[PDB]
RNA sequence: UUAUAGUUUUUUUA
RNA sequence: GGAGGUCAACAUCAAGAACUGUGGGCCUUUGCCUAUAGAACUUAUAACGAACAUGGUUCUUGCCUUUUACCAGAAC
RNA sequence: AUAAAUUUUUAAG
């Protein structure tokens, strides 16, 4: 479908713009996606960004009758440097193979069962092991803890749906109960691939400061967590403008974690000015750096 | 003169037409303070002939030599996306 | 020839391989329903958002 | 190979092949080429998983002659060598 | 030569509007 | 160039001047099943002529 | 200490002032000259204007039948 | 907790 | 009297493919018809500039917290 | 047998 590729790489590009934004620009020499898709760890937004691809053009008028087939492409979003970045689709199994997966994994436990039975014996969970993530169901349910408690549960779909009506907020996925569907997805090679395919964590680095730590051992660094200490700032008592401006710190440690490229000298127009009694020179305003 | 006579007193314009306060500012000595959309763009303005001329200056001091007086104001012309600011009050320049 | 419909999010249509008249292999947006006994593809499916 | 780190086949490398030798035959000479390694020399070196990513994905090729089909016959059954 | 495939313009479209023919599909 | 929207490969691109062209009418005049395709019509000729 | 207004500001009180002599955009000179004129079937169970007002009309209820939802 | 902090809808996981 | 002026003032420069004066006939000054004289400058891939900017209103968009400031098309 | 390429910033609340 067109319009709805269309419409990531629009939208993807408006949230990218945001955060553009909110430091002040659009420039795309400062931002580039090294940026913002390194996973969490790095620094980096880590944000999935599936729109890149090449989204076939060609020729809407007959494509109003035919489907003449792709003849173009069009170049979804750009970079700079290209390299590429994986996107997402290309990480998720596709429905069709999936139920024919389930349907002869089903089977294979099928007789499995048979004989466990009549040989009265209990499972080997390797006969099993193979097909641990196979199937629609997806076995691990099976020996998932708390079965013998959720065989009373029943319909649960249309319950995870009227939630529609009885709550407030979006739970977007209402269409799997995890506990009765197994866990459809996993991903993580997509952090591995975006890692690596950016150029190597050795280049990535190089973008950041983490040659101004004076460390000189990477992947000993853990980051620390700023998180917890949410709770006994205080509760209550902040006046409005205390909570968004205390609101406003966890941005402002990232956007110095990635200084030296945000400010760049390589920058398209800006009035450069020096601090006042550093040596630094900053292109053009940024008031958070 | 237009700024003394504004009443204030610290700002300073350099030789170059920076405007800077020399007398980190009272708030209300920030908004009687704030200078016009015009003031702004006409300061760059004249920072702009004032640059050009300067390299003149020097050429015509011996500093220089008539190749790098040409390449120099070429590079100006080319560059007061940077050397400027002028971008910053009509943004329409940003066509030239 | 055709057959439509629309489920869920999907729009489906459907054509039986017969009347396709000229086959191809496609890219992924195409399931094949496969006769319950005799196991062939005699219709290939469509999908849309 | 990548397509046997998948986890299982997908269309997409089946039009990829296909749309690759339509394009020139150097890649139709490559392939087969490629069909000795895997199959003949290769094949030791798969689980009964990735097995079930090959027959069909060659499957494919074969069925729409893009292969094509004789190139088989290299193939054979005997309790004397197959794997 | 545009002939009809592309865009009225990359101006809300957020791409670069960039189109180049297809070497894949000819046959 | 401009006043048809389309653009010499060399061109300058210009911007719609007559921008909403999706109004239209499932019509038969200009339909596939009555019509050839021998040539292409490249725009040059829609510039040229 | 918000209050209605009762009134309105008479052009008077403006009348009597003396000018300013700031010059505003929109009173550049612009169109400067004037223009003149010269079987089976039977199974299932059954055998065989404009009203002026608004929350009731046909239009509104639609559309409210349509988006709220 | 710091180079602050009223409007800039204040706050959620894979 | 001639040559010039990085001198001034005052006229004129976008239209029936287009200017003006005059003689004669008709209507009743306009206006129509006929005859006659003179027409610098600027116009046909149309124009005073084989150059190239800015502003206002009005709609359509584009960025998208709001306004200046703006994105790119049209009409006036 | 292809030569098709969007952006980019300052002030005020
Ligand atoms: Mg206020
Ligand atoms: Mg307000």
């Amino acid at each position: 479908t067109e319009p709805l590729l269309d419409i990531l790489v629009k939208g993807e590009t408006r949230i990218q713009n945001r955060v553009k934004l909110g430091l002040n620009s659009k420039m795309p020499t400062r931002f580039p996606p090294a940026v913002f898709y390194t996973p969490k760890e790095l620094g980096g937004l880590g944000m999935i960004s599936a729109s890149h691809i090449l989204i076939p053009a060609s020729d809407l008028s007959w494509s109003k009758q035919t489907d003449t087939g792709i003849t173009h492409f069009r170049a979804g979003m750009t970079h700079e440097d290209e390299k590429l970045i994986p996107t997402i689709f290309r990480y998720i199994t596709t429905w069709e193979n999936e139920f024919l997966d389930s349907q002869r994994v089903w089977a294979e436990y099928a007789t499995k069962r048979q004989e466990a039975i009549q040989q009265n014996r209990r499972l080997a969970f390797e006969e099993l092991e193979g097909s641990w993530d196979r199937g629609i169901p997806r076995i691990s349910t099976l020996f998932q803890r708390d079965r013998h408690t959720l065989a009373y549960d029943r319909g649960h779909r249309i319950r995870r749906e009227f939630k529609q009506y009885s709550l407030e907020r979006n739970s977007p996925f209402w269409w799997t109960n995890s506990h009765h569907d197994g866990k459809l997805w996993n991903l993580n090679a997509y952090r591995t691939d975006v890692i690596q395919a950016l150029g190597g964590i050795e280049t990535i680095l190089e973008h950041t400061l983490f040659k101004g730590t004076g460390f000189n051992s990477w992947e000993g660094l853990f980051w620390e967590k700023a998180s917890g200490f949410e709770d006994s700032m205080q509760f209550k008592k902040l006046t409005h403008a205390q909570r968004t401006g205390l609101s406003q710190i966890p941005n402002r440690r990232f956007t110095l974690w990635w200084s030296p490229t945000i400010n760049r000298a390589n920058v398209y127009v800006g009035f450069l000015v020096q601090l006042d009694l550093t040596g630094i020179f900053l292109h053009g305003k940024i008031p958070t750096l | 003169l237009l700024i003394h006579r504004k009443g204030l007193t610290y700002l300073h314009l350099d030789y170059n037409f920076n405007l800077k306060p020399t007398k980190t500012l009272t708030t209300k000595e920030r908004k009687k303070s704030r200078l016009g959309n015009s003031f702004h763009l006409m300061r760059e303005l004249l920072k702009m002939m004032k640059l050009i001329v300067d390299t003149h200056v020097q050429f015509r001091l011996g500093n220089v030599d008539a190749f790098q007086l040409a390449d120099g104001i070429h590079y100006i012309l080319n560059h007061i996306g940077q050397l400027t600011g002028i971008y910053r009050y009509k943004y329409k320049v940003m066509h030239q | 020839p055709n057959l439509l419909f629309s489920m869920c999010g999907f729009e489906v249509r459907i054509l039986p391989r017969q009347r396709m008249e000229e086959v191809v292999s496609n890219d992924e947006g195409v399931w094949d329903l496969v006769d319950e006994r005799t196991k062939q593809r005699t219709a290939k499916a469509y999908l849309k958002v | 190979k990548s397509s046997l780190q998948e986890s299982t086949f997908s269309k997409f490398y089946s039009i990829l092949s296909e749309r690759m030798i339509t394009f020139h035959r150097s890649w139709q000479t490559a392939y087969n080429e490629t069909f000795e390694q895997n199959y003949t020399q290769d094949i030791e070196d798969y689980e009964t998983d990735q097995l079930r990513i090959l027959g069909k994905f060659w499957g494919h090729l074969i069925s729409y002659e893009f292969l094509p089909m004789d190139c088989l016959k290299i193939i054979k059954l005997t309790e004397e060598e197959s794997c | 030569s545009y002939n009809g495939i592309g865009l009225k313009s990359a101006k809300g479209s957020s791409t670069s509007g960039h189109v180049q023919r297809s070497l894949a599909s000819n046959n | 160039g401009k006043a048809l929207n389309n653009a010499i490969p060399g061109g300058p691109k210009f911007e719609p001047l007559y921008p909403r062209e999706e109004e239209e009418d499932y019509n038969e005049f200009n339909s596939i099943d009555r019509v050839i395709f021998r040539v292409p019509i490249r725009s040059e000729y829609k510039v040229a002529f | 200490s918000h209050r209605p207004q009762l009134e309105a500001r008479s052009g008077a009180k403006a009348a009597a002032y003396t000018p300013t002599g700031i010059e505003h955009a929109r009173l550049l000179p612009g169109h400067t000259t004037l223009k003149y004129r010269k079987s089976w079937r039977k199974g299932t169970a059954f055998g065989r204007g404009y009203i002026n007002d608004m929350t009731k009309s046909e239009y509104h209820q639609e559309f409210l039948h349509k988006h709220v939802r």
